[PDB]
Order: structure tokens, then C-alpha cells, then sequence
């Protein structure tokens, strides 16, 4: 809890020194993290003296509240919250039969309070453009979870739901939450951000290749989380611009103008001006990784000399599985890049004549 | 209730919304019929009516103290800014007449756009009274607030300023 | 109404009751026939 | 139902209080009265005149109107 | 009985208003048959398919 | 015409703009499918249907209607439709189309 | 204290009006009920605490002509957005003559996120006015989250319309008219008989808005100064001498720059 | 039947035709629960 406050600042300092062109990178007010209400999680008759089929209605009533994160009269949410594992405490005096079942329906709660904490903490400007999209499309599945607990309440109101019916009813969403809660542990555990959490979403999608109940959820989280990364590549491939406000994109632009300017002592443009990053490569684009850099660097050395260089058409690119259509587009742009630079060089700055008169 | 208020917002104050010189249409009673807190909603709503009661007293005396042909022109204007605030109190009742469930809130939402034109057109009127901008320097105090910036009160004050320009285009047409 | 229309209307009921292809068999029997006799049969439900 | 405002005098009943008798005229009747008055007519039951001074009749009540607010609007028409 | 006629005309009018918000294409009289049928416990998924499939058959 | 089957003839004859007895060949289409299913197997709850039409309505660049629909959804609740609210409205959705083809 | 009692009260703590059995008893902390049910209210009652922040600041900031043309326009928008939260509340009221959708937790969720972001934008825009404020909103359109990026980027279009109003006049019209110090050029009045061109106009550096290149700010002055040098000295009053902003500045501004200078 | 599925998804080495088999044997375990639900409903069954 207190330990988290550090990580957010240390990461903030790194983007501030790296880019002084864009100033005052945004931060959220202190209360955003301090207020505990904003995040989801936070006369009692002796049950021992009750008849059996009344305890079931009570336990069902308390569980219906636990699913949305609000404490219950007979079942309490333990506040240790130590490490990352949430735990729950059921009343000691109940029927062993009912108690065991409750524990078997209780894992969807530990996979609801842990899931919600990740959607608050990894929504700050510091964690980077993709970690924001992953949690902003993970928050939509929470609303659809809240939807289901409301329909179950109406059935409970009409005396027409039981703990054996509830158990069967929640099985489909016990799985969706389990895939979202494990994926969130991993994106957090490796301190992954930028493209290190756009590879972890491509690989997990392969892990389940036959299931199709969980495969559609993951394939969706990558369509949603890759929307900002593809937008950066679309600018770099079709223009030399690398907006990249936080340091996340695979290509980086070193300010080697300070040393090499007026005299390009290092011929930096073709050496160390536009250079590559290794741990921020998406793992699906590793085959085209080298080409991307060349695709965009070539654009600059005509965009540097004032001759207008414009792609004839800029085509949009979307993550996809089983269909590498992005491959053909990267190539269609790459080929125009080299062609334009070579044509300008062999007519303007004509190299054939200069080479003879040397 | 929905006819007592939909006339209390208009000039007639009534028993619920008692009028006073220091503060206007301030209902002060604990009523079993209204919910304990609707008075808090009503207090916010009452602010709008108080200025509509006052704006008409001022147009009344005009159209030693302030006098002139301009106060007979800024005042005709204060009637036109207030015209979409009369038609929008007539419609509230028409909806209220048939639908028996709509509650005070619908009044709040429908009459929330009149909490930007009315508060910032009230300072122009107090300025013209506290300082006797009686001569042709009345046009200055409309064009000094007309650059504005809150867009609803920026075209409202424009409606008032142009009328002045029509009186100032008739005296200066007879001369030239 | 013509004869063909007043047979299907009857057929639907049976399906709500639970009598199924015993009601389609009726559709095919009529179809196989393709006179006003069915109209008399129609009047005589029971 | 909010079509019977001031019909309940429970608020009035909270302290001991005497109710005063009122005619209970309909809102539709009032419109016919003013239109005749705005034109030249004398001796209307509403807006009773006494000495060249037309004045709102002392006791008139409507289902959806409190006595004070009705007095305010009616006095206001009577001035014209 | 006049109040009954005003109740139905009021609610059928509200239902027509939603129909245009979803842009479904039903006119007032087809909406009239549709609600009158679905009023007796009709599995409305089955009816939706029937209406879609005839609208596609009437295309010739 | 109250009885269920009778209605379809009329429904069919106007949807299919033809004569009364002529349309029977296609009319036969509905008799089998509608008969196939009468007692719904999905439980009753209007809220889910209501929540669906706002979402559908919202991703189509038309978001005021996310509450205009809500205002209408209570207007009917004020009058009497005999608990068929879920069944009607649901129908009206599954026959949907954004005005733009997109 | 049955639940039917809580639902009636919570539906007003959304405006922010203290309820009957719910009140802001601790003046800084969120409202406290005076058991499972009690806890549920807290999440629902947060919207009121957030509501108190945005409303108490657009009530007052709106009446201050000092904040500046930019800032009063930010308030219009914080307020036009609050108006909409009230169309949702009016319905909920009528739905009272069940409506306990987990006590409306699912009803409140879409306004609750649209409340966290405007409430954040008010304290990040505190102190700042004029151009600096405009950048502090362009600061909040750098978040991948699609729904929050849809919301701010609309407010910014309104906030920066006055700014571009000073941009499309001080280039085309010839003169600049700001009472408070907001625009990114700083004229200094003095005789400037023959010294006019070199000293009367200078680029201020706190008020160039964040969505502009320093090259663009420098070029815009070169047009504002040229179209004004052309009237007050050369005495040739030829009237109407004819995504940052959807990539139209780099198209229009060079265009204005080119015509003007060629004539001078 | 449940002890085996409880351990294979706790094994990241069971493969990619083993994590398809182990996800096919829950659809046929869920329906057993569906039947149990009904057994419970008619309780108010010997």
C-alpha cells in the first residue's frame, strides 16, 4: 500500500529527464489514491439455533453481497490483504455441508477484490499508454459482472433461488474472472509496461488455443490494449514523427543533434540518431522489428532537407490473430520509403555524377 | 405545488415562497408534504425567481435619478432576454398538467440553463444603478461585459447592446 | 377462407398441445391429396 | 395528488385553529371573470368594486392554488 | 371505457416512439399485431426470426 | 381474432403485401417454427433488456437516447402492459439497424 | 431503519443535499450513516463528495471576470456536463412511484467514472489561468483510456476556442484586444515612432498553448506585427487583407504569412 | 473426475492438446451440476 507510492514517482522521473520538449507530465490529485471508497472493496441472529433451509437463504443472501465486494453479516472479507492474496472468514458455527460449498463458491470473490485493485492502481499516467487500455477494457467486464449479481438478486427476492442453483449460475463468470485475475497478477509481477504487456497478452492468448470460453476474452483484451501501440507505429511508418509521450515505443529518437550539428560528425542519422529498444518489442513484430526502424529513418533524411515527403495513402492497422495482414502493409510502406529516398538521391543530390567527378 | 412554484418562479410570490426585501422568495417552513430536503432544492431554485421579480421592477420605473432615452432602450432589451424565460415556464406546466409523476427535479433540470444568463446580467443592472451611467456611456457598460467569455451570457448581452445601437443610429442619422 | 388455410390453423393447435408430426403428417396428407370434403370435415371437429 | 394544494389544513391543524369559509371557485371560472372585467362590466362576484376601486374579492379558493398566491395574481389583474 | 381507449392509445404511441429510436421499421399496425401476439406468452426470439425471414422473402 | 393462430394470418398478409388465401404456401413457414417453441426457456427480467439497448444505443454515436429510452422505459411502466414488457421491447431490439450502414 | 428508508435518502446525496439518515457529519470526510447495507451506501455516496467539488467551484469561478475569457469557458463546460448528471437523477426519482439494482450500483457506474475525471481536472487547473490552463487540459488528453479521452478532448475544444479567436483576429483583423494577460504575445504601449517594428511586440513564453510549436508562435507574431506596421506607419489601410487544430494551422498560418508579407 | 482437472490446469507443462482435453471435461462436469440443480428444485423427492 505505502510501498506502491515509490514505484509511481521513480517511473515518473525517467520520462521527465528523457523528454523536456513536452513539459509537466500529468499526475492525479493525492486523494485519488488516499480515498478508500473509490476502489471497490472495503441484531445478528445466532445461526446455530436456526432450521436448515433458512440458513441456506441467509448464506445465499450474504454471498450475493460478497460477489460485488460489500461485506456480509455471516461471512466477512478478511482485511489482511497481505501479499496479493485476498482471504475470507465464514462464521464458525454453520452446517459443515453448507460451509464447504461456500468455500467452493468463495474463489470468485478473491478474484473480484484483487481484480478491482489492479484497475485503480494501473490507470495512472505513470504506468504508460498500453497498461491504461488493458485496465480500461477490464473495467467493462466488471460492469457486466455487477449486471449478473442484480439478476440473481431478483430471483432471490421471489424465493426461487438456492445455493445449489447459485453454484451452477455463477460457473460461467467464475472462469472469466479467473483469467482476468491471473493476467493482472502477471502484468503487475514483472513490472511490465509499454510492449512488455503487449507480448504477455499475445502469448497468453496462445496458451489456451482449444478452450474458446477463455480464448475469446484474451483475444479481446489484446484488440483493446494494442489500439494505442498500433497508432504510434502508424505515425512512425507513414511519417518520421515518434510522439511517444512516455518512453514505450520500440524505436527511440536520441537527441544526438547536440554533438553532431552543422558538421554531422557521426553521420548520426544513419548511426545513432534513430536507434532501437530491445525489451519494448511486441514479440509478434520481432520478424519485422529491424524493417520498422529502417522504414521510418529513411523518411527523416528527406523530411530533414525540406523536400515534401508524403505517403500516397495512410492505411490503418488493427491487431488480429491467425491473419498477418499487418505484415503486407508494413512492406507496402517500407518499399515506398526506400523508393522515394533513392529516386530523390539519384536525381536531386545526383550521386552518379558526383561519384564520377571524384 | 407544481402550479404554486410554476407561478412562484414567475412574479406572484404566494404563501409558500414568502418575499422579503433583504432576501427574495425564500420559503422557510418545515412541511410534511414536501420531503424534508426538497426545501434545499427549492432554495437553489428560488435564486432564479428572485432576479426575475427584481428585473421587472427596474424595467417598470423606466420605459434627479437615472433618466434618458437609453434607459428606455436597455430596458426594452431586458424584456427580450427574459422572453425565452417566460415561454420556458409556460411549457413546464403543460408537461406537468398531464404527466402525474414528474417531480420537482424536472423543474431543476429544465431551468438550469437560466443560472448563467441571469446571475451575470444582474451585475450589469446593479452597475447601471450604483453608478449613474445615464448618458451615452451606457453603451460602454454593455460592450465591456459583451466581450464576456461565459457563452450563454455573451450573446444575451449582445441582444441588449444592438438595441442601443438602433437608438444610436437614429439620432446620428437625423444629424448627418 | 379457402380449405388449405383452415387446416394449418387447426394444425398449429395440436403442436401447442404436444401432438407433433401427427400434425405434420396432416400437412403432408393434405399436400398429397393435391375436395370441398375437407371443409365439411373441418366443421366437424369432433 | 398535488391537484389539492392547501385542501389539507393539517399544517394549519398542527396548532389549534379555526378554518374560515371560502367559496371554492374553479380555475376555469376565474378566466371568464377576468375577460369580462378587462372589458367594461360591473358587479362581478370576483373583483368586487366598492368606491371606484376594483379590489380582489376577500374569500375565493381553488383546488390547485393557496389563498395567498391566488390573491397575488388576482390583485395583479385587478390593478389593470 | 373512454379511459381504457386513452390508456391503449397512450401506450401504443410510447411503444411506437421507442421503435423509431431503435430504427426497427415496424409501422403502427404491424406493431399492433406484434404486441397483441407477444401479449399471450409468445417466445419472442421465434417471432423475431419469422418477421426477419418474411421481410427477406417479400424482397421479390 | 384474439386466438393466437388467427393473428399470424393477418400479420403475414400485411408483412407480405398480397391477398388473404394466396400467401398460404409461405404462411406455412411460420406455422412450424412458431409452434416449435411457445413456453420460453429464458427467465423474466426487464433490466437486462433495458441495459442492452442503452449499450447498443451508445456505441453508435447516439448517446442522449441512452436516457431518452430510459424516460420511455418508465412511461410504459406507469401504464398497464401485463408483465409482457420484457417480451415486447426485446422483440423491437432484435429487429435493429443503425441508420448509417457502417 | 429499513432499506426503503436508505434508497429514498441516497437519491438526494447524489445532488449533494444532506439526507435524513445520511449526512456529512465529519465536515471533510464523506457522508456517514447515523450492516451490509451501511457499507453499500459508501460507494454510492462518493458521487456526492465528488459532486460537491465540481459544483462549489463552477458556481464561484463563473462570477469572477478576473479568471479570464479562458477559464470562464472551462466553467460553462464543467456546468453543461453537470446539467446532464441531473437528467439521470430526475428519472431515478420518478422510478420511485422495485429500484434496488444492488441499490443502483449499476445505474451509478457510468456517471461515477465521468465524475472522477472532471473532479481531477479542477485541482490540476487550480492557480493556472489563460494559456497555461489550456495546456493543463491538453495534459489530460494523453491517457490511453478511450472513454476518458473521449470526454476531456471535447472540453478542450470549447476551452481553446476563445484562444484561437485571439489567433484568427491578431493575424487577419490587425489588432489584439485582451484586458487580462492571457494571449502569448505581450504589447507594451509607448511612442514607438520609428522604433515600432523592433520593440512594440514580443513573444511571452508562459501562454503559448501546449498544442503549438514554438516555431508557429514565433511566425504568428511576424504576421500580427506586419499587418499592424502596415496600418499605423505605411498608412495604406487596405481592409480585410486576407491534431493541433485538425492540421489546419500549418495550412492557414503559412497561407496568411505568405500573402501579408508579399504585399508589405 | 474433478481431482484430475483440478491438477492439470495447475501444470503449465500438460501441453496444448492436454489443456484442451482438460477444458472439454468441465463442460461435461458443469451439466452434471445442472442436473443436480433440478434434483434440488423438486425437493419441496424419494
Amino acid at each position: 500500500l505505502q510501498q506502491s507510492l515509490e514505484l509511481k514517482r521513480k517511473m515518473l522521473r525517467d520520462k521527465q529527464n528523457k523528454k523536456n520538449s513536452g513539459q509537466h507530465l500529468p499526475i492525479f490529485p493525492a486523494w485519488v489514491y488516499e480515498r478508500p471508497a473509490l476502489i471497490g472493496d472495503f441484531t445478528a441472529l445466532p445461526i446455530g439455533t436456526l432450521p436448515l433451509a433458512s440458513q441456506e437463504s441467509a448464506v445465499v443472501e450474504d454471498l450475493l453481497y460478497v460477489l460485488v465486494g460489500v461485506d456480509g453479516r455471516y461471512v466477512s472479507a478478511q482485511p489482511l490483504a497481505g501479499r496479493q492474496s485476498r482471504t475470507f472468514l465464514v462464521d464458525p458455527n454453520l452446517d459443515l455441508s453448507i460451509r464447504e460449498l461456500v468455500h467452493r463458491i468463495l474463489p470468485v470473490a478473491a478474484s473480484y477484490s484483487a481484480v478491482t485493485r489492479f484497475i485503480e492502481e494501473k490507470s495512472s499516467f505513470e504506468y504508460g499508454q498500453v497498461n491504461h487500455a488493458l485496465a480500461a477494457a477490464m473495467r467493462t467486464l466488471v460492469k457486466e459482472h455487477l449486471i449478473l449479481v442484480s439478476q440473481l438478486e431478483q430471483l432471490h427476492r421471489q424465493g426461487l433461488l438456492s445455493l445449489q442453483k447459485l453454484w451452477f449460475y455463477i460457473q460461467p463468470a467464475m472462469r472469466t474472472m479467473d483469467i482476468l485475475a491471473s493476467l493482472a497478477t502477471s502484468v503487475d509481477k514483472g513490472e511490465c509496461l509499454g510492449g512488455s504487456t503487449l507480448s504477455l497478452l499475445h502469448d497468453r492468448s496462445f496458451s489456451y488455443t482449444g478452450d474458446s470460453q477463455a480464448q475469446e476474452l484474451c483475444l479481446y483484451l489484446t484488440k483493446a490494449a494494442s489500439a494505442p501501440y498500433f497508432e504510434v507505429l502508424e505515425k512512425w511508418i507513414y511519417r518520421g514523427i515518434i510522439h511517444d509521450p512516455y518512453s514505450e515505443f520500440m524505436v527511440e529518437e536520441h537527441e544526438l543533434r547536440k554533438e553532431r550539428i552543422q558538421e554531422d560528425y557521426n553521420d548520426k542519422y544513419w548511426d545513432q540518431r534513430y536507434t532501437i529498444v530491445q525489451q519494448q518489442i511486441p514479440s509478434f513484430l520481432q520478424k519485422m522489428a529491424d524493417k520498422i526502424l529502417s522504414t521510418g529513418k529513411y523518411l527523416n533524411v528527406v523530411r530533414e532537407c525540406g523536400h515534401d515527403v508524403t505517403c500516397p495513402v495512410a492505411k490503418e492497422i488493427i491487431y488480429t490473430l491467425k491473419e498477418r495482414a499487418y505484415v503486407e502493409q508494413i512492406e507496402k510502406a517500407f518499399n515506398y520509403a526506400s523508393k522515394v529516398l533513392l529516386d530523390f538521391l539519384m536525381e536531386e543530390k545526383e550521386l552518379v555524377a558526383h561519384l564520377r567527378s571524384i | 405545488m407544481i402550479h404554486e412554484l410554476l407561478l412562484a418562479l414567475s412574479g406572484y410570490p404566494g404563501s409558500i415562497f414568502t418575499w422579503n426585501k433583504r432576501s427574495g422568495l425564500q420559503v422557510s417552513q418545515d412541511f410534511p408534504f414536501l420531503h424534508p430536503s426538497e426545501t434545499s432544492v427549492l432554495n437553489r431554485l428560488c435564486r432564479l425567481g428572485t432576479d426575475y421579480i427584481r428585473f421587472t421592477e427596474f424595467i417598470e420605473q423606466y420605459t434627479g435619478g437615472l433618466h434618458g432615452i437609453y434607459l428606455r432602450a436597455f430596458c426594452t432589451g431586458l424584456d427580450s432576454v427574459l422572453q425565452p424565460y417566460r415561454q420556458a415556464l409556460l411549457d413546464l406546466e403543460q408537461e406537468f398538467l398531464g404527466d402525474p409523476h414528474l417531480s420537482i427535479s424536472h423543474v431543476n433540470y429544465f431551468l438550469d440553463q437560466f443560472q448563467l444568463l441571469f446571475p451575470s446580467v444582474m451585475v450589469v443592472v446593479e452597475q447601471i444603478k450604483s453608478q449613474k451611467i445615464h448618458g451615452c456611456q451606457i453603451l460602454e457598460t454593455v460592450y465591456k461585459h459583451s466581450c464576456g467569455g461565459l457563452p450563454p451570457v455573451r450573446s444575451a448581452l449582445e441582444k441588449i447592446l444592438a438595441v442601443c445601437h438602433g437608438v444610436m443610429y437614429k439620432q446620428l442619422s437625423a444629424w448627418m | 377462407l379457402p380449405a388449405r388455410n383452415k387446416i394449418l390453423m387447426l394444425s398449429f393447435d395440436l403442436r401447442v398441445g404436444g401432438l407433433g408430426p401427427k400434425a405434420d403428417r396432416l400437412e403432408e396428407l393434405v399436400e398429397e391429396l393435391e375436395l370441398l370434403e375437407v371443409g365439411s370435415v373441418l366443421d366437424l371437429l369432433v | 395528488n398535488l391537484a389539492a394544494v392547501w385542501d389539507q389544513h393539517l399544517y394549519s391543524s398542527d396548532p389549534l385553529y379555526v378554518p374560515d369559509d371560502r367559496v371554492l371557485v374553479t380555475e376555469t371560472q376565474v378566466i371568464r371573470e377576468t375577460l369580462w372585467l378587462l372589458s367594461g362590466v360591473k358587479k362581478l362576484f370576483i373583483f368586487q368594486l366598492i368606491d371606484g376601486k376594483v379590489t380582489v374579492r376577500n374569500n375565493i379558493i381553488v383546488t390547485h392554488l393557496t389563498h395567498s398566491c391566488l390573491r397575488s395574481v388576482l390583485e395583479q389583474i385587478a390593478a389593470y | 371505457a373512454a379511459a381504457n381507449l386513452n390508456a391503449v392509445r397512450e401506450t401504443m404511441d410510447v411503444l411506437l416512439e421507442i421503435s423509431r429510436i431503435l430504427n426497427t421499421g415496424l409501422d403502427m399496425e404491424t406493431l399492433s399485431i406484434c404486441v397483441r401476439l407477444c401479449e399471450q406468452g409468445i417466445n419472442p426470439e421465434a417471432l423475431s426470426s419469422v418477421i426477419k425471414e418474411l421481410r427477406k422473402a417479400t424482397e421479390a | 381474432q384474439k386466438s393466437p393462430n388467427v393473428l399470424l394470418q393477418n400479420l403475414c398478409c400485411r408483412i407480405l403485401g398480397r391477398s388473404e388465401a394466396d400467401v398460404a404456401q409461405q404462411f406455412q413457414y411460420a406455422v412450424r417454427v412458431i409452434g416449435s417453441n411457445f413456453a420460453p426457456t429464458v427467465e423474466r427480467d426487464e433490466f437486462l433488456v433495458a441495459e442492452k439497448i442503452k449499450k447498443e444505443l451508445i456505441r453508435q454515436r447516439r448517446e442522449a437516447d441512452a436516457a431518452l429510452f430510459s424516460e420511455l422505459h418508465r412511461k410504459l411502466h406507469s401504464q398497464g402492459v401485463l408483465k409482457n414488457k420484457w417480451s415486447i421491447l426485446y422483440l423491437l431490439l432484435s429487429l435493429s439497424e443503425d441508420p448509417r450502414r457502417q | 431503519i429499513t432499506e426503503a428508508a436508505l434508497v429514498r435518502d441516497i437519491l438526494y446525496v447524489f445532488q449533494g443535499i444532506d439526507g435524513k439518515n445520511i449526512k456529512m457529519n465529519n465536515t471533510e470526510n464523506c457522508y456517514k450513516v447515523e450492516r451490509s447495507l451501511r457499507d453499500t451506501a459508501v460507494r454510492l455516496s462518493e458521487l456526492g463528495w465528488l459532486h460537491n467539488k465540481i459544483r462549489r467551484y463552477t458556481d464561484q469561478r463563473s462570477l469572477d471576470r478576473s479568471f479570464g475569457l479562458v477559464g470562464q469557458s472551462f466553467c460553462a463546460a464543467l456546468h453543461q456536463e453537470l446539467r446532464e448528471y441531473y437528467r439521470l437523477l430526475s428519472v431515478l426519482h420518478s422510478q420511485l412511484q422495485s429500484l434496488t439494482l444492488r441499490r443502483l450500483l449499476v445505474w451509478t457506474y457510468d456517471p461515477k467514472i465521468r465524475l472522477k475525471t472532471l473532479a481531477a481536472l479542477v485541482d490540476h487547473c487550480q492557480g493556472r489561468k489563460g494559456g497555461e490552463l489550456a495546456s493543463a487540459v491538453h495534459a489530460y488528453t494523453k491517457t490511453g483510456d478511450p472513454y476518458m479521452r473521449s470526454l476531456v478532448q471535447h472540453i478542450l475544444s470549447l476551452v481553446s476556442h476563445p484562444v484561437l479567436s485571439f489567433l484568427y483576429r491578431w493575424i487577419y483583423d490587425g489588432e489584439l484586444e485582451d484586458t487580462y494577460h492571457e494571449f502569448f504575445v505581450a504589447s507594451d504601449p509607448t511612442v514607438k515612432t520609428d522604433r515600432l517594428w523592433h520593440d512594440k511586440y514580443t513573444l511571452r513564453k508562459s501562454m503559448i498553448p501546449s498544442f503549438m510549436t514554438m516555431d508557429q508562435s514565433r511566425k504568428v507574431l511576424l504576421i500580427g506585427k506586419s499587418i499592424n506596421f502596415l496600418h499605423q506607419v505605411c498608412h495604406d489601410q487596405t481592409p480585410t487583407t486576407k491534431t493541433d487544430l485538425e492540421n489546419a494551422f500549418q495550412g492557414k498560418i503559412d497561407a496568411a504569412y505568405f500573402e501579408t508579407s508579399k504585399y508589405l
